[PDB]
């Protein structure tokens, strides 16, 4: 994958 | 210089001033734990050397959440591009090709 997402 | 040697932003005023004071700019928003952001470090080093007319800096989203928020950074890596005093672009993701195209257009 090419992204790290962050859900806060 | 390199990814290791560029300025790491830690303050909002510093961040704002940076936009005002640099004709061409790139900010690498990253996280120390993110694999994709880690993968882009060698690429950034190449780009820094390749485009000396552009100011490259980095920001740790965990360390400086206020700055990240200001740029609406939800994912990493996010490269924010600035021209002539204002922010004008984003490349979201570890895409070296898209990133270089963006830098070339500054």
């Amino acid at each position: 994958t090419p992204v790290c997402t962050t859900e806060v | 210089s390199s990814y290791t040697s560029i300025t790491k932003l830690t303050n909002l005023t510093e961040f704002r001033n940076l936009i005002k004071q640099n004709d061409k700019l790139v900010i690498d928003f990253y996280a120390t734990w993110c694999g994709p952001s880690k993968m882009m470090q060698p690429h950034l080093t190449k780009l820094i050397q390749a485009y000396p007319d552009v100011r490259f800096v980095k920001c740790d989203v965990d360390e400086s959440p206020d700055i990240a928020k200001e740029c609406e950074v939800t994912a990493m890596p996010t490269f924010v591009l600035g021209k002539d005093g204002q922010l004008i672009g984003k490349i979201i993701g570890a895409n070296p090709t898209a990133l270089e195209k963006g830098i070339k257009d500054l």
